[PDB]
């Protein structure tokens, strides 16, 4: 797992601060709705 | 100057190809390039560089022919094409150049030499081809009709072959003759793309080294592009200067008492030098005045007088002509068994001479003498100098000749009548830092990109002088992995670092072919400042890389093209990069007495795509690798059984593509009917039943997604059930769901009306049957309006149909690029047999052949691997759609978005060309309202719950409702249970009960 002969790493195109972000999402509409958020309004 | 607006093609080989694209290699004239206006009313000599384009415009015939050659003159050959008449000529003598060949003036030729080929024989423009090679002069032409002013016309056309020619004459010269347009080009190697229509020629052709969109194209072997990110090339920085750092001392090695000496010694007491702590001049050696020969094992003569040696040693003897083939590794006989041995990686060199005129004497010389028997064989590099004798027989001697004990040493009759097989010889071997040879210095950078040439060791890199505390012993640093990374100087002594070049892949964005042609480059993992000539003022860095040609705003959207590190790319139609946006904002007035029920609902339906199976293929050994052939069929019997695993694997493959399609679509043991009269309650269903009018027997949303979507030893086999059994079996599926219900995937199948059965299935989702039959025609109005959106969607962009698209392209794709292996030589002379064999005799045409089969037995080996990982990901997907099926179409769902988003109805299956179809059907509510909420109510001290529903109040007045559709009703003790007395709970009211 080094550098030089031709080997790259590529980022992923998500970072963490967003993942944090939609789990805080999932997070704050089970707290405040329940299980309607997820079947309609 | 002018230049060539896409002008100069022509057909490359003798190959008629029908709307195909193709690649070729060969010389052309690049697009958009500087061409020279010549004006003759003036002709120059102009040099000749693998190829000329040729053309000229006149209204008369101002121009007359060519006068090529490589030193014009009357000295050497030459080549002459003239049109004086109706006739043409072709010359290979000429000979009789002059400083002005301006020509019924035919003032050229003055002289004549040994002749050649007579070929004398039968505005616009008329552009030429020149090129001469393998031999051979080869001519192309056309021409057409133009008007113009200035320079040229746009458009094109290919040129034809008209003539060859096996002149074999060098040509560095060309010349002209007049009697207006007179244009000059080069040519040079590059990769093309040409297109050919169905008649055969030439319309179209594009670049692969003018711009980013044309490389793009390339790699994608098409002319149309859509919107994405590519792989295209690689890039990497070249060095610039050079370093050849030596030792510093001087002084000529001593030869002459090795090569020049004037006795020599006994091959049985053959001596040994050791020369150190010089420089040495191995080419004059090489040259001198050649002995014998300059056989040298391991490296070459040729280039020998860059290297340096750490230790050379060298050894004389003098033995015969006849043993100086044993003077080898690897060699057996009397001087390589008892005088000199030689290791199996001897790496030296071997030179001798003839010296019958030194070593030879009238009568015999006896001061020479050789061994002829020891106990064991000499170690290499070993020598013997014990005179004892030697006991060959069993009767034993000590120190006396005789019987059975002869001397070990025997003289040579070197006598000067002798043949040259006899004659004597001197041969001496070298046997290869201190000897190193004449180089030269050049001053050390730093922090440059330069490429090394050390003492022996070679490469590019970055030199700097780093912080390596070593050991004061040693020179060279190394990290993990046996990386080279420190050098100590042969004139100084300093520690640097090496550090390789910076290198990385480089992508191309583009919007796509009919939107616009401006593309944008990501160099991946560089920093912007190792970029130059590319050069412009939108100059980006970012995590992924250096982005040029993309402007930055700080505002985010919802991004459809990626980069990487949540930066995205789009049109405006102007290309903008910025940050993704994952949504909306949104909260929930959330509060201790605050509540929400829906007063009306919505009817949804979506669709759903599955794959199922594969196509089955098989592929035959014997016809792929040798193929009508005799001689190669012998050849593989020595592999073993290497093909019959094969076709074992691959029909195992094969006969697994049938059971999935019983396991999804074979679930019932009869075959259903639907009623003739079609009254259902207000329905309509005429959009998923098949009909009766067209031949196929299948339903129009069938037929609109069966319209969108469609040698050497291999071959395709037939599946096992058609379509229209599938069709059937789909059919009595719709009609036992209709007709049925649920009942009949649990037994025998009874009869329900279908509101019924729709009523019941509101009750699996918390709605009473009552809500059904008030609201039956909105219901109906809302499941037929759905259905008819259907059509219209998959109508749409053809991009829902991804998935089974998918599956048939890759599976084409892989049988392509094993068809196309079959024209490799894989390290051989000819890709074709018949001429490996009708060229070469068999004792050596059958190494190349084994070099043939290891290639094409290993490609094929790639092919069966790769099926087989394949074939495990389409089995996850019928696994996939069984469950599907008992679940979702035999009955109704619990599980939270297993088949649609929302509240599950029913569901409907549809037949597809290698798949299948789901139809979810789905209760949505909507039309919210506020409310204020109680947990439970006293009453004459009591507490009081609901049974099932929540308490709501208007303001003034309080109710009892179900949980998912608005319906008020009075508070009675037949919708209520008591349970305790009402001091304990929080949040209780006070109201009355009836
Ligand atoms: C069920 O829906 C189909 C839609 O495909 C209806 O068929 C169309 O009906 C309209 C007018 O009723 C005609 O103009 C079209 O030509 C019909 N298309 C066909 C026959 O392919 C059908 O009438 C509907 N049935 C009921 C009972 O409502
Ligand atoms: C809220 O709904 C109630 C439901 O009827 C209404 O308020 C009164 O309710 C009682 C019995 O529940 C009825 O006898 C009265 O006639 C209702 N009042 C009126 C003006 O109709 C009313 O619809 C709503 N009340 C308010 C204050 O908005
Ligand atoms: C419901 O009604 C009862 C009366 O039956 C209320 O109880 C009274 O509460 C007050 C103070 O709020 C006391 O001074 C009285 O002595 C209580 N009377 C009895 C008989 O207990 C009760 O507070 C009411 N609750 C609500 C939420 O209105
Ligand atoms: C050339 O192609 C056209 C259609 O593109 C066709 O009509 C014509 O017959 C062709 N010429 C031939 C086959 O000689
Ligand atoms: C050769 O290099 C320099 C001359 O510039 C000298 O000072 C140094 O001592 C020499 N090195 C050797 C190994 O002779
Ligand atoms: C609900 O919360 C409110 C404030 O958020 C506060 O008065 C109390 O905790 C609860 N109210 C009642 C009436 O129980
Ligand atoms: C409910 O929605 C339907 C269409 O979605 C509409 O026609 C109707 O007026 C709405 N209200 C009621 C009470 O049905
Ligand atoms: C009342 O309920 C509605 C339902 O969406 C909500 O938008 C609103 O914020 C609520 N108001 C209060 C005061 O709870």
């Amino acid at each position: 797992a080094q550098k030089f002969n031709g080997l790259t790493v590529l980022p992923p195109l998500l970072t963490d601060e967003m993942i944090a972000q939609y789990t805080s999402a999932l997070l704050a509409g089970t707290i405040t709705s329940g299980w309607t958020f997820g079947a309609g309004p | 100057y002018t230049n060539s607006f896409t002008r100069g093609v022509y057909y490359p080989d003798k190959v008629f190809r029908s709307s195909v694209l193709h690649s070729t290699q060969d010389l052309f004239l690049p697009f958009f390039s500087n061409v020279t206006w010549f004006h003759a009313i003036d002709n120059p000599v102009l040099p000749f560089n693998d190829g000329v384009y040729f053309a000229s415009t006149e209204k008369s015939n101002i121009i007359r022919g060519w006068i090529f050659g490589t030193t014009l003159d009357s000295k050497t050959q030459s080549l002459l094409i003239v049109n004086n008449a109706t006739n043409v000529v072709i010359k290979v003598c000429e000979f009789q150049f002059c400083n002005d060949p301006f020509l019924s003036e035919f003032r050229v030729y003055s002289s004549a030499n040994n002749c050649t080929f007579e070929y004398v024989s039968q505005k616009n423009l008329r552009e030429f081809v020149f090129k001469n090679i393998d031999g051979y002069f080869k001519i192309y032409s056309k021409h057409t009709p133009i008007n113009l002013v200035r320079d040229l016309p746009q458009g094109f056309s290919a040129l034809e072959p008209l003539v060859d020619l096996p002149i074999g004459i060098n040509i560095t010269r060309f010349q002209t003759l007049l009697a207006a347009a007179y244009y000059v080009g080069y040519l040079q190697p590059r990769t093309f793309l040409l297109k050919y229509n169905e008649n055969g020629t030439i319309t179209d052709a594009v670049d692969c080294a003018l711009d980013p969109l044309s490389e793009t194209k390339c790699t994608l072997k098409s002319f149309t592009v859509e919107k994405g990110i590519y792989q295209t090339s690689n890039f990497r920085v070249q060095p610039t200067e050079s370093i050849v750092r030596f030792p510093n001392i001087t002084n000529l090695c001593p030869f002459g008492e090795v090569f020049n000496a004037t006795r020599f010694a006994s091959v049985y007491a053959w001596n040994r030098k050791r020369i150190s702590n010089c420089v040495a001049d191995y080419s004059v050696l090489y040259n001198s005045a050649s002995f014998s020969t300059f056989k040298c094992y391991g490296v070459s003569p040729t280039k020998l007088n860059d290297l340096c040696f750490t230790n050379v040693y060298a050894d004389s003897f003098v033995i015969r002509g006849d043993e100086v083939r044993q003077i080898a590794p690897g060699q057996t006989g009397k001087i390589a068994d008892y005088n000199y041995k030689l290791p199996d990686d001897f790496t030296g060199c071997v030179i001798a001479w003839n010296s019958n005129n030194l070593d030879s004497k009238v009568g015999g010389n006896y001061n020479y003498l050789y061994r002829l028997f020891r106990k064991s064989n000499l170690k290499p590099f070993e020598r013997d100098i014990s005179t004892e004798i030697y006991q060959a027989g069993s009767t034993p001697c000590n120190g006396v000749e005789g019987f059975n004990c002869y001397f070990p040493l025997q003289s040579y009759g070197f006598q000067p009548t002798n043949g040259v097989g006899y004659q004597p010889y001197r041969v001496v071997v070298l046997s290869f830092a201190t000897v190193c040879g004449p180089k030269k210095s050049t001053n050390l950078v730093k922090n440059k990109c330069v490429n090394f040439n050390f003492n022996g060791l070679t490469g590019t890199g970055v030199l700097t002088e780093s912080n390596k505390k070593f050991l004061p012993f040693q020179q060279f640093g190394r990290d993990i992995a046996d990386t080279t990374d420190a050098v100590r100087d042969p004139q100084t002594l300093e520690i640097l670092d090496i550090t390789p070049c910076s290198f990385g892949g480089v992508s191309v964005i583009t919007p796509g072919t009919n939107t616009s042609n401006q593309v944008a480059v990501l160099y991946q993992d560089v920093n912007c400042t190792e970029v130059p000539v590319s050069t412009g003022s939108n100059v980006f860095q970012t995590r992924a890389g250096c982005l040029i040609g993309a402007e930055h705003v700080n505002n985010s959207y919802e991004c459809d093209i990626p980069i990487g590190a949540g930066i995205c790319a789009s049109y405006q139609t102007s290309i903008i990069a910025y940050t993704m946006s994952l949504g909306a904002e949104n909260s929930v007035a959330y509060s201790n007495n605050s509540i929400a029920i829906p007063t009306n609902f919505t009817i949804s339906v979506t669709t759903e795509i599955l794959p199922v199976s594969m196509t089955k293929t098989s592929v035959d050994c014997t016809m792929y690798i040798c193929g009508d052939s005799t001689e190669c069929s012998n050849l593989l019997l020595q592999y073993g059984s290497f093909c019959t695993q094969l076709n074992r694997a691959l029909t195992g493959i094969a006969v697994e593509q049938d059971k999935n399609t019983q396991e999804v679509f074979a679930q019932v043991k009869q075959i259903y009917k639907t009623p003739p009269i079609k009254d259902f309650g207000g329905f309509n269903f005429s959009q998923i039943l098949p009909d009766p009018s067209k031949p196929s027997k299948r339903s129009p949303i069938e037929d609109l997604l069966f319209n969108k979507v469609t040698f050497n030893g291999l071959t395709v086999l037939p599946p096992l059930l058609t379509d229209e059994m599938i069709a059937q079996y789909t059919s009595a599926l719709l009609a036992g769901t209709i007709t049925s219900g649920w009942t009949f995937g649990a037994g025998p199948a009874l009869q329900i009306p279908f509101p019924m059965q729709m009523a019941y299935r509101f009750n699996g989702i918390g709605v009473t049957q009552n809500v059904l039959y008030e609201n039956q025609k909105l219901i109906a109005n809302q499941f037929n309006s759905a259905i008819g959106k259907i059509q219209d969607s998959l109508s749409s962009t053809p991009s829902a149909l991804g998935k089974l698209q998918d599956v048939v392209n890759q599976n084409a794709q892989a049988l392509n690029t094993l068809v196309k292996q079959l024209s490799s030589n894989f390290g051989a002379i000819s890709s074709v047999l018949n001429d490996i064999l009708s060229r070469l005799d068999p004792p050596e045409a059958e190494v190349q052949i084994d070099r043939l089969i290891t290639g094409r037995l290993q490609s094929l080996q790639t092919y069966v691997t790769q099926q087989l990982i394949r074939a495990a990901e389409i089995r996850a997907s019928a696994n996939l759609a069984a469950t599907k099926m008992s679940e979702c179409v035999l009955g109704q769902s619990k599980r939270v978005d297993f088949c649609g988003k929302g509240y599950h109805l029913m569901s409907f299956p549809q037949s597809a060309p290698h798949g299948v179809v789901f139809l979810h059907v789905t209760y949505v509510p909507a039309q919210e309202k506020n409310f204020t909420t109680a947990p439970a109510i006293c009453h004459d001290g009591k507490a009081h719950f609901p049974r099932e529903g929540v308490f709501v109040s208007n303001g003034t007045h309080w109710f009892v409702t179900q949980r998912n559709f608005y319906e008020p009703q009075i508070i009675t003790t037949d919708n209520t249970f008591v349970s305790g007395n009402c001091d304990v709970v929080i949040g209780i009211v006070n109201n009355t009960v009836y």
